[PDB]
């Protein structure tokens, strides 16, 4: 009133989940990152 | 119309424009859409055309 070996696990796991969430906003070479804006202004082919 | 070397440029403003009266008019010899297929135009929303 020390615990860094326990805070390291919490931090590493949050840092991985954040990267997974944030990769949902890359185009990977498409026109939009959001699927609804490809569906709305393009036709199936 | 206007020449090819000095084309015109109209900046369409707010106005419920029906892209359907265009698409189905059958009087057009060429109607290509690039960013967006034609049938999904009459439901979208733009700010400056």
């Amino acid at each position: 009133s020390a615990l860094g070996k326990l805070q390291d696990v919490v931090n590493q796991n949050a840092q991985a989940l954040n990267t997974l969430v944030k990769q949902l906003s890359s185009n990977f070479g498409a026109i939009s990152s959001v699927l609804n804006d490809i569906l709305s202004r393009l036709d199936p082919p | 119309f206007a020449s090819v070397y000095a084309w015109n440029r109209k900046r369409i403003s707010n106005c419920v424009a029906d892209y359907s009266v265009l698409y189905n008019s059958a009087s057009f010899s060429t109607f290509k859409c690039y960013g967006v297929s034609p049938t999904k135009l009459n439901d979208l929303c733009f700010t400056n055309v």
